[PDB]
């Protein structure tokens, strides 16, 4: 669809890891989806699995990072 | 080991998250048993002042309000009474036993009981006062509880204001419990399950008539949410659909997949050196999908959720089973483009190539689906009658047992449609394909033989689906409407083929526990639905009968959706709430709420005449009028009729600020009244009377226009006022400008305020009503359908 | 002494929109005979929005 | 699709601003017209060509 009437916006998004849109909202959207999906099944193994994936996202919402520098950490 | 610590100020992003449930996890309700009797008034000792204003050696009991908390401004007063109505409904009991709350009178002759703790407190207080007549002591000594146990009835004494009697008596005479016997336990179950001999019922208990039970309000959908609330309807539909999937049985012994598929292979005569479209017939013939299709169909047809198809045209068996499907399942139950594509495939690769015709020349938006237009081009009785039946297969909307039902033809249920299907398919097998080669004939005819060698199992399957469908339909309370949903469920025809090729001589019947669980869940949902409607309808119809104009009828609707623990309230918009409101306005109120609100309407003003923080108006007559004698105050500046002087309403002035009128009337000293809720202060002095302060308060209104900082003065004068020697010696009746519009408390008559509250004695209350019934099924091979003929019998 | 461009007095009150919505409800209730099906239901519901 | 239940009208301050501005514009317009007309007419009556 390249033509005299169209344009295209292209963008490098590799630096967008510490950004404010990959923290809280991103995780919480997924949490919400899991809540809906938990109400979209009747078996218990599946709800447990979904709850474990959810709990993984809970733990990933607050995450610290070991980094040495010489001797201290 | 070593550690060094850093942190980082994260944000705090908090969506609403709309905490959900599912239907089996909806807790039903918890009944309200009554606490204390909801008093609004109580007695209270006050001093009393004889005429001439001075004081007795005696006191007197007057009625006063509990919890004087009332606001400033009439709008906020109407808010107060609306909140009060909400509070009463939060305290409106369902049943109540008086003996739990009763206590003992410390001064009764016969050592009897009364109803409440404050009743006995008041009795003891009035007994221990020095300055009460002997007649109330005689009365207090005679007042006791009477019982007649032949009738299971008690009558207890009470002491309470007449409005209080109105409220409590209404609770008594309209508490919704009914006598309980096993016949109602029976008749609570649907007819169709009792009339079905594949379920047997018993119990190991005999409840007495002294027991009780609450009957749910299974009144139907007043709102018609199938009519133009398609998002909510889709939610409800999916949310009932999933519950229905929870209750469809898992299948019994199926034929061995590897053995059956070896048989298919033998009957197909594959080749290891060709592509052979027949090969695609084997796509997805596992278990767990046959069961899934069996589940999807039944839950869809009970929930009235539409469903769409996905199928790769390289697999012809998908089409060959979709034939059977479209016969035995109606067509408006599917979304249009799906079965359009399916019928188009079926036409353009089994039928028109068999009778030697063109492919088709089909329009996208043709008002006829391809089977309808194709019904007339061909000339063969079997296929044409088959297509006629298929095209004219549709539900029957019939009202049974109060609920509407989407019933099948009664020619699909008794499996006979399969004979039409097989006649059409046999008369296609016998044809040649003048246009198409013989290998292609061989492929197609071979495919339909793989399904034709399972005839009896398919007849039984159709009967089984019909049986389970009707049997599960019976455990529904909300009527089941046929209106297409936003969203479908993708059904794969590979799963259908899995079903059609793996089944035999093992019958699945819903267990009675699944049935009763499903029934109680639909009951709880429906009763919650109606009761919450009744809440919101009550408040709305109240609010339109009170001129509550600043109020925005949104949070109520939000509460209505919140108490229904399945919706996403943070992402239902506002217009939809208002449409729900627009329908809710037009509904009748239930009897409880309507009667209580009528009581509150007729007596809210009387409740408001009390509450000595705010007065109901103020007169200003530029003339030295006289003060009125009363005997809980002394000399007061009080008015209680307000005839004569003309009155300005203040909410009209607060709404539309136009102070020219009030200003002109004040400058030129024109007499007036000012109506509206207003605080005051009680100036108990005398030197602040002759100085005439209570006219000074209004000159700020022209200076500062906000009429909210407006506080009249109340000139109560008596022998407890520090300056009463003036009126005694100088012999002057007090006189004052600017009277106040107010009523006095009502004197406490212990005799006439005593009443007898009547109630039952010692019933029991049961909730989980189908817990006393135990239920079981006949052997699944030895089942039987509506036609009195064994299902899952054909071999 | 100023010229002015005024409206039709069924707009100063919102009353003409009632007739608009009557037409729009009718259009929702109507088919689109030549038209396809996925594109049609979407339009009907998009009208029912307004 | 995004509106409801919040009435916003012009503040009297905004109205007075927009009225004073239109007044100022119109008066400036007519006064500068008068100046131009007078200067033109004087250039054509005093034979300034």
């Amino acid at each position: 669809f390249l033509s005299n009437n169209s344009m295209v916006l292209y963008t490098d998004v590799s630096q967008w890891d510490s950004s404010q849109h990959n923290t809280q909202p991103f995780r919480k959207g997924i949490i919400m989806g899991l809540d809906m999906l938990a109400n979209m099944t009747n078996d218990a193994r599946v709800i447990q699995t979904l709850n474990l994936y959810k709990q993984t996202q809970i733990n990933l919402m607050d995450s610290y990072v070991q980094i040495p520098d010489g001797n201290v950490i | 080991v070593q550690y060094e610590i850093l942190q980082k100020t994260i944000p705090t992003f908090e969506p609403k998250e709309s905490i959900l449930k599912k239907l089996e996890d909806i807790k039903p309700e918890q009944v309200k048993k009554q606490t204390k009797l909801f008093r609004i008034f109580e007695p209270r000792q006050l001093p009393v002042y004889r005429a001439n204003g001075e004081k007795e050696l005696r006191n007197r009991w007057y009625w006063k309000l509990k919890r004087d908390t009332l606001p400033d401004g009439d709008y906020d007063v109407r808010e107060y009474f609306l909140n009060l109505y909400d509070q009463v409904l939060t305290e409106m009991p369902d049943y109540l036993l008086l003996k739990d709350m009763a206590v003992e009178n410390k001064n009764s002759r016969d050592a009897g009981k009364v109803v409440d703790s404050e009743t006995a407190a008041i009795c003891d207080a009035i007994f221990q006062d020095e300055e009460t007549e002997g007649v109330v002591r005689r009365f207090i000594a005679e007042m006791r509880q009477r019982v007649q146990a032949d009738r299971n009835v008690v009558n207890y004494p009470s002491i309470l204001h007449p409005i209080d009697h109105a409220f409590n008596e209404y609770f008594l005479q309209h508490q919704l419990v009914e006598p309980l016997n096993n016949d109602i336990i029976f008749n609570y179950i649907p007819e169709r399950i009792r009339n079905d001999v594949n379920y047997i019922l018993n119990m190991d208990r005999n409840l007495p008539s002294t027991a009780r039970y609450i009957r749910p309000n299974l009144l139907q959908d007043r709102l018609n949410l199938h009519d133009n609330f398609e998002s909510l309807w889709d939610t409800i539909t999916t949310s009932n659909y999933i519950l229905a999937r929870s209750v469809v049985p898992d299948l019994k012994e199926l034929v061995s997949t590897e053995a059956q598929i070896q048989k298919m292979s033998q009957d197909l005569q594959l080749e290891a050196l060709t592509i052979q479209s027949e090969t695609q017939f084997l796509t997805g013939i596992n278990s767990q999908a046959a069961n899934d299709c069996f589940k999807t169909l039944i839950a869809a047809m009970l929930s009235q959720r539409t469903m769409s198809l996905d199928f790769v045209t390289t697999n012809y068996m998908s089409l060959i089973s979709g034939m059977w499907l479209l016969t035995v399942v109606p067509n408006d139950m599917f979304i249009r483009e799906s079965l359009v594509a399916c019928q188009l495939a079926i036409i353009n690769t089994i039928i028109y190539p068999a009778f030697g015709m063109q492919r088709m020349h089909y329009r996208n938006g043709d008002p006829q689906t391809p089977f309808q237009i194709a019904e007339q081009q061909i000339q063969n009785f079997q296929v044409a009658n088959w297509l006629h039946f298929v095209n004219n297969n549709q539900f029957r909307q019939v009202v049974i047992d109060g609920v509407l039902n989407q019933v099948l033809n009664d020619n699909i249920r008794n499996g006979h449609v399969v004979n039409q299907l097989m006649e059409a398919l046999m008369q296609l097998s016998r044809q040649q394909f003048p246009t198409m080669p013989v290998d292609y004939k061989r492929s197609i005819q071979r495919g339909i033989l793989l399904l034709s060698n399972r005839l009896g199992q398919l007849v039984d399957l159709t009967r089984l689906l019909a049986y389970n469908y009707e049997t599960l339909m019976a455990c529904i309370t909300m009527n089941m409407q046929h209106v297409q949903t936003l969203t479908t469920e993708k059904l794969q025809l590979t799963s259908v083929t899995s079903l059609c090729m793996l089944i035999g001589n093992a019958t699945v019947i819903p267990s009675p526990q699944t049935l009763f669980h499903y029934y109680n869940v639909n009951v709880n949902f429906h009763s919650n639905y109606n009761e919450r409607i009744n809440d919101a309808v009550a408040i709305i119809t109240a609010a339109n009968r009170l001129n509550l104009y600043q109020k925005k009828m949104k949070s109520i609707v939000e509460d209505f959706l919140k108490r229904l623990q399945i919706f996403d309230i943070s992402r239902v918009p506002d217009d939809q709430m208002y449409r729900l409101r627009d329908r809710l306005r037009l509904l009748p109120v239930e009897i409880r709420r309507l009667d209580i609100f009528n009581l509150i309407l007729m007596n809210m003003e009387q409740i408001e005449r009390a509450s000595d923080k705010i007065a109901q108006g103020v007169i200003i007559a530029y003339r030295d009028m006289q003060l009125e004698r009363d005997e809980m105050y002394g000399y007061v500046n009080i008015a209680r009729n307000l005839d004569g002087f003309q009155q300005i309403n203040l909410e009209e002035l607060m709404r539309t600020g136009d102070y020219a009128q009030i200003t002109n009337m004040l400058l030129n000293n024109q007499p007036v009244a000012l109506v509206g809720a207003l605080p005051f202060i009680t100036d108990s002095s005398v030197i602040s009377l002759v100085a005439k302060l209570d006219a000074t308060v209004f000159a700020q209104i022209v200076k500062l226009r906000k009429v909210d900082t407006l506080k009249p003065i109340l000139y109560k004068i008596n022998s407890d006022s520090n300056d009463f020697y003036l009126v005694a010696n100088y012999d002057w009746v007090p006189t004052s400008t600017t009277k106040v519009y107010k009523q006095i408390p009502q004197q406490f008559d212990f005799r006439a305020s005593m009443h007898m509250l009547t109630s039952n004695l010692t019933f029991t209350v049961y909730s989980d009503l189908l817990a006393f019934v135990s239920a079981d099924t006949v052997e699944p091979i030895n089942a039987v359908a509506f036609d009195n003929m064994r299902i899952m019998n054909e071999l």
